[PDB]
RNA sequence: AAACUUUCAACAACGGAUCUCUUGGUUCUGGCAUCGAUGAAGAACGCAGCGAAAUGCGAUAGGUAAUGUGAAUUGCAGAAUUCAGUGAAUCAUCGAAUCUUUGAACGCACAUUGCGCUCGCCAGUAUUCUGGCGAGCAUGCCUGUUCGAGCGUCAUUU
RNA sequence: CGUGAGCCCGGGUCGAACGGCCUCUAGUGCAGAUCUUGGUGGUAGUAGCAAAUACUUCAAUGAGAACUUGAAGGACCGAAGUGGGGAAAGGUUCCAUGUGAACAGCGGUUGGACAUGGGUUAGUCGAUCCUAAGCCAUAGGGAAGUUCCGUUUCAAAGGGGC
RNA sequence: AGACUAAUCGAACCAUCUAGUAGCUGGUUACCGCCGAAGUUUCCCUCAGGAUAGCAGUGUUGUUCUUCAGUUUUAUGAGGU
RNA sequence: CGGGACCGAGGUUCGCGCAUCUGCAAGGAUGCUGGCGUAAUGGUCAUCAACGACCCGUCUUGAAACACGGACCAAGGAGUCAAGGUUUUGCGCGAGUGUUUGGGUGUAAAACCCGCACGCGUAAUGAAAGUGAACGUAGGUGAGAGCUUCGGCGCAUCAUCGA
RNA sequence: UUGACCUCGGAUCAGGUAGGAAUACCCGCUGAACUUAAGCAUAUCAAUAAGCGGAGGAAAAGAAACCAACAGGGAUUGCCCUAGUAACGGCGAGUGAAGCGGCAACAGCUCAAAUUUGAAAUCUGGCUUCGGCCCGAGUUGUAAUUUGUAGAGGAAGCUUUUGGUGAGGCACCUUCUGAGUCCCCUGGAACGGGGCGCCAUAGAGGGUGAGAGCCCCGUAUAGUCGGAUGCCGAUCCAAUGUAAAGCUCCUUCGACGAGUCGAGUAGUUUGGGAAUGCUGCUCAAAAUGGGAGGUAAAUUUCUUCUAAAGCUAAAUACCGGCCAGAGACCGAUAGCGCACAAGUAGAGUGAUCGAAAGAUGAAAAGCACUUUGAAAAGAGGGUUAAAUAGCACGUGAAAUUGUUGAAAGGGAAGCGUUUGUGACCAGACUUGCGCCGUUCCGAUCAUCCGGUGUUCUCACCGGUGCACUCGGGACGGCUCAGGCCAG
């Protein structure tokens, strides 16, 4: 169970904090698991998705496609993946939103800030 | 409810002569709430009948001595196989109902993996598995407030706080339905949940030693006597003492029609 | 609006009482916070006891004088006899009460031996451990097995004197000569007629007897 | 016989009940003590690339500085040099600032964007007039400063 | 199925929760209260859209013209006007361009409607200056106080030159 | 003229005390089973209301060779229609 | 002794009886036969027909009223809570009883434990000063459920004379 | 003439301070009526609401001119009890404390009244800040001693005092720490079902395209990546006595608060009753004096405190402000007036009054294109799991309405009992149990373990089997029972 008088277990408060989270908090919520090859190499379970990471979709009707991430769209809590699109009435292609928890990161964009993050975990 | 609810307005009755009910009505002329009724339980934005107060008797004072009488009865009912089964526990493979496990086995049950294995070995596995597989979603507005699930009660592990130690309870928390209790507390709400007797209790060896000392330390409470000495009516009625004085049956179970 | 064989009501509920209803839902919450405050005080006061030594006093009415309880503080007469300066006792956990007075030697003696008993068991650490003074407890006498609360050990032991004494028949006390009931009746009559007898002593005839030689 | 009136069913209407939910209320419990003449609470008017309201802010105006995080914002182009960045964001923290006209509101007024006075600087031939900019001018009370008044009163000269 | 309150099943719609049994609990059962709130009828395509004399022809625009526009004819206000200006009050109704719905109790291509832009220039007009009836400070005096009286008083009150 | 004092005047309007009091009017929410009335006595600033007794229900208990009766007969009184 | 109508409850034997070596009409229907085996019986609904049937709620001696409220529908809508009493029911202890003002402890507003005082009760009666409940198997008499060694003993309760 | 002192003024002089907001709780003043008394005037409501002034995190009170009458307790506050009691009251309705006792908390102090008088030893302000200096305040009294528990003066004795250095152990925030997206089916999408696993000091909660411990955030234990400040002590090392503090002693003294105490009277208040408190007016004290000791007064004793100056934390109140955690609460006519651009739109000259209004879908994928129309739109067509979700959007009741279908109707209709007619429909029935006739499997009995109600049975195994046993299906015969309506 939970034994911490400073932490609430209220459904109403939990949902309010989720949908009213600022941009920095929404970054941490929007995280995805790493692949087995990346897990053994870095000893890290999951990190937040950057714009330029390459992922593979695991759940949904696009559950086998893969490609570079093109937009981490924090306001709707969704990820836009390259070539994972959908056609409007006019025939133009628009991206579909994929929740970060439905994908697995197969390749990281390593930068010295991310490299520091991986060392911390 | 708030004590101001339904009374944050200055409505006054219009009286007779206007072809409307004599109930107080809002004033003004620029809103939908122009001549709407304000005070009263029948109105749309009025107050409830007899608004609830915090003065209500929430807590009940039960005599210490009826609490102890019931706790002893709950412990006694925990020692009967029919009352365990009639409650709904899976005790089909338990050797003896007062299931007492040697306190030396609880040495390394501070880990949930070991604690679960111990309950399976002693014959409490079926009851433990039943509680886990019964998690449902409750019906009603309980889910809205805080109560989301209902998952049945399993065995109750009873130990000694001074000999067994406090590390036992660490390994018994995540197991659904399994709850612990020191031998010197014995909450009745855990011994007869819902008012139904026959909780399945798993004692430690040390807790059995101290059960006599616990009920002899309680001052002002002696173990109660019973209104009937022999609680088995079959031997009482079919005794040679009773049957020898009966003046023969005057009829039969089913009477011949006149 | 009385209707039957009722008891005449005495419900003082005619003064808008609903505004001043105090419900004690924080009884459990206050108890937990009081214990938290007590723990903090004990930690700051360690190794000193959390409370102060108090005397034994007799309850002040004919209904309660049969019993003794704890007083506010030791009188100046008790402190002087015990050999403790008045302005030193508060610094070593003794409660001082300058208002109290001793009218009996028995109560004074009982409180003095209590002061001496506490002084015997008291350990006073030096004001600076490098150089102990005459009145500071030596380092060897200090042991570390101290007591938490004084009132637990220095409480009342026999608040009411026992009534289970047994005596040999040879030591049987004698009876009142005229009867114990008559002793009480005579005592009441003497107090009732004390002024009448004194007025006539002292009588106008007795004054006349004094006047007439 | 049709029409009309009445009853029922299917479908279609009107209406928003019922069911389920819920970033809301309500009550209880626990902890804390922090507004203002160094100008508060409130009020008015403004500020966004594209905004009316809400929210935020004040001519440094949907905001600056500083710190932390670490790659966004999003309805469209606009940031792609901000990619080692010496650092995005309607982010979080917040210790430095800005803070229009008012308001206890304080030069006098105010139903007026009215009428004044003192000092300093700049420009107009200007110690006096005109314009611009800056700093000022309420009341009561307290301590001290300095300038006084009164045959209230002391001493001396006189 | 049950005497009954009700319970159960089949068929259609629907999309995320729900029920039986034993105890505990209550803001627990509606036909009415000129009950409350919301919605809907018959009446009923009914009453009615009748003061201020009054309109007609052609053409254009337009899907559509009695109440849009131009021309022609006929009329009315008849200078204490249905004219030309303002004070108070209103606040963009002013002007141009365009227009689906709603509004103009009939229509509408028209509009004080809707949408986008534009529009108000002062040494000489007015405010600002003066005082009137009156209101408010100051000195003071009341009042527990919010404050009341006082406007020259029983005040050491101000204004200029070198 | 009891006239006018914001469609308000034989004492304006606003908010609160305030859910003011009302022996008076109106309403008062499922089923079945069993029992089942009173408008009479006394007192009351009582006469549209109360208290009191009566009529009714329920829960019991002593018991259940329980005892009596809105009745007749026999014997014997009273009454003043 | 005939003619007709309605009914067949119950569900092994037992009984009351009659007859005689069989049994029966005697403590409640059996036997034989026929058609159909499905919408034929049956049910629901609609409709016609025979007979009957005033509009509900309410106040009232009396309402269908020419007494009042009611155009219709949905949702909301009125004997609740606290303190203090009393009678009754269930429960624990019982000359005692009540932990929870408070303290210890805790899986932490729960549960468990603790004790001093205190409340009510154990003694009443006087305005009060005050006094304060056994002659006796805690009495005699009558009734009294029950028990009885059949001669008696006799709970509760009532009546009565006492202390 | 000059220089002082006293009093009263000026200054945009130097430096400061007050107002307003808020007022849930707190300290005062002022102050009703509705209501109860079945009327009403005292009473009650109520020493309450409204009004006014003033603070804080608490406020206030507070170290006895107390309570008591006892073997005496010993500042204040709060709870339980005292106690619905003593008492007050048209002695009616009604109101109504306090001592003692148990507990929470605990804490004591500062002045006036004395000559430092062999030395105003005291303080604001300016300059200097480098030690100090210079005006001023002040002798009409600033420092030191003393406060009734005492104290002062004695003379003997004993005894007391300061700086440092910090472990860490709290208090502050801040990084990090477990396990499946394994296979099949349904589904638009598994977070569902079935199977196989793993973590758990973590199976609280939330999100993710449906019920997710292991997909994500978090959740449970510590201990580590850090840093801000200030509180406390455990060991250790430094010192020193000026002239300061105590303790025992008895002789001597021993200042102690005035228009106050008290008394009368008036008003109000109180349970306070020949007057409990407060206030106005009149009178107006004393030194073992004064006050109190719940019945007015005179006389004589006794007990307990020491008024008319002041400060002081805790236990206590409060959800108004800020921040948290919860609920046998409400669930969009409910819950706050406000789940929404709510004290908003709107009304009133104004004081003020004050609403209604939540939900497409997992994702706008919010209907491309063709055709009719002036256009709104319609018809095809397309998106979606679904448009029987089209922004007039979850589901979509009733009142009321349209079409289709089925009926009936001579100044109401509805309704009860009972048939007939028409439409529609649920049951029941279809066979079952027995005995004798065909084709395939193991029965009686005994051994050998193991259980058991101590004599029954299960395990392997000899049962050996076509008109012979046991069981089962195949096809025939007979008896019995079996639905509806009837003679
Ligand atoms: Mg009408
Ligand atoms: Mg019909
Ligand atoms: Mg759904
Ligand atoms: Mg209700
Ligand atoms: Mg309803
Ligand atoms: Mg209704
Ligand atoms: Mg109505
Ligand atoms: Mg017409
Ligand atoms: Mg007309
Ligand atoms: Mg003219
Ligand atoms: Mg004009
Ligand atoms: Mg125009
Ligand atoms: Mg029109
Ligand atoms: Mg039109
Ligand atoms: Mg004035
Ligand atoms: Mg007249
Ligand atoms: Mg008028
Ligand atoms: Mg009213
Ligand atoms: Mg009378
Ligand atoms: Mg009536
Ligand atoms: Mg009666
Ligand atoms: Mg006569
Ligand atoms: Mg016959
Ligand atoms: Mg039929
Ligand atoms: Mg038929
Ligand atoms: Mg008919
Ligand atoms: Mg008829
Ligand atoms: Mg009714
Ligand atoms: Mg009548
Ligand atoms: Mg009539
Ligand atoms: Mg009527
Ligand atoms: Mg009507
Ligand atoms: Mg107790
Ligand atoms: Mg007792
Ligand atoms: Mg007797
Ligand atoms: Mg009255
Ligand atoms: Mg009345
Ligand atoms: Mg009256
Ligand atoms: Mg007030
Ligand atoms: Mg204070
Ligand atoms: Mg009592
Ligand atoms: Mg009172
Ligand atoms: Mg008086
Ligand atoms: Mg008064
Ligand atoms: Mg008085
Ligand atoms: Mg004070
Ligand atoms: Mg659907
Ligand atoms: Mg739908
Ligand atoms: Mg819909
Ligand atoms: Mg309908
Ligand atoms: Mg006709
Ligand atoms: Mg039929």
């Amino acid at each position: 169970v939970k034994v911490n008088n400073s932490v609430s277990s209220s459904r109403r408060k939990a949902r309010k904090a989720h949908f009213s989270a600022p941009s920095s908090v929404r970054r941490n919520i929007m995280s995805a698991p790493l692949s087995k090859e990346l897990r053994e190499k870095y000893n890290v379970r999951s990190i937040p998705i950057r714009k330029d990471d390459e992922v593979t979709i695991v759940r949904g009707s696009n559950k086998d496609k893969e490609g570079k991430v093109t937009s981490v769209y924090r306001l709707k809590y969704v990820i836009h993946v390259e070539r994972v699109t959908r056609d409007k009435a006019t025939g133009a292609s628009v991206p579909v939103g994929i929740h970060p928890s439905n994908v697995v990161i197969t390749k990281l964009k390593l930068d010295k800030d991310r490299e520091a993050i991986l060392e911390r975990i | 409810v708030s004590e101001k609810a339904g009374h944050q307005t200055s409505a006054e009755s219009w009286g007779t002569g206007r072809a409307v009910a004599r109930i107080p009505r809002v004033s003004g002329g620029g809103t939908h709430r122009a001549g709407q009724a304000a005070f009263g339980n029948m109105c749309r934005s009025g107050r409830m009948f007899a608004p609830t107060k915090i003065w209500r008797k929430w807590h009940v004072k039960v005599n210490q001595g009826q609490k102890r009488f019931a706790t002893a009865s709950a412990l006694a009912a925990s020692a009967a196989a029919p009352l365990l089964m009639a409650r709904g526990h899976q005790v089909s493979t338990v050797p003896e109902v007062p299931l007492v496990v040697d306190s030396a086995a609880f040495s390394g049950v501070n880990k949930t993996a070991n604690a679960l294995a111990l309950l399976k070995a002693v014959g409490a596995g079926a009851d433990v598995q039943k509680a886990k597989a019964s998690k449902k979603l409750r019906a009603g507005k309980g889910k809205l407030r805080d109560r989301r699930h209902r998952q049945r009660r399993g065995p109750l592990v009873v130990y000694s706080a001074e000999t067994d130690g406090k590390d036992l309870i660490k390994g018994f928390r995540n197991i659904p339905g399994v709850e612990t209790s020191p031998v010197d507390a014995l909450n009745l709400l855990q011994l007869a949940p819902g008012g139904h007797l026959g909780r399945f209790i798993v004692w430690t060896s040390a807790a059995i030693k101290e059960l006599d000392a616990v009920y002899e330390s309680k001052k002002g409470f002696q173990l109660p006597a019973n209104v009937v000495a022999q609680a088995d009516l079959t031997r009482l009625i079919n005794s040679s003492e009773i049957q020898s004085v009966l003046r023969t049956p005057k009829g039969d179970a089913k009477t011949k029609r006149s | 609006a009385i209707k039957h064989n009722q008891q005449i009501p005495n419900n003082h509920f005619r003064k808008d009482w609903q505004r001043r209803v105090r419900c004690h839902f924080d009884q459990a919450g206050k108890k937990a916070s009081r214990r938290v405050a007590r723990q903090a005080k004990a930690a700051a006061l360690a190794p000193r006891p959390v409370d102060k030594l108090r005397p034994i006093v007799r309850c002040p009415t004919i209904k309660y004088n049969r019993r003794t309880r704890l007083g506010r503080g030791f009188s100046l007469a008790e402190l002087k006899a015990a050999g403790i300066p008045k302005l030193v006792a508060p610094t070593i956990g003794i409660s001082v009460d300058p208002r109290r007075a001793n009218l009996s030697e028995e109560s004074l003696a009982a409180n003095v031996e209590r002061l001496k008993a506490y002084q015997a068991r008291l350990v006073v650490f030096p004001r600076k451990s490098n150089k102990p003074k005459k009145a500071d407890t030596p380092k060897d006498q200090q042991t570390g097995e101290f007591v938490k609360s004084v009132e637990a050990v220095f409480g009342v032991e026999r608040p009411i004197a026992s009534g289970f004494k047994e005596i040999p028949k040879s030591e049987l006390p004698s009876n009142i000569e005229g009867g114990a009931f008559r002793a009480l009746r005579k005592a009441r009559s003497d107090a009732k007629l004390i002024g009448v007898r004194e007025k006539r002593a002292k009588d106008k005839a007795a004054a006349e007897a004094e006047k007439s030689k």
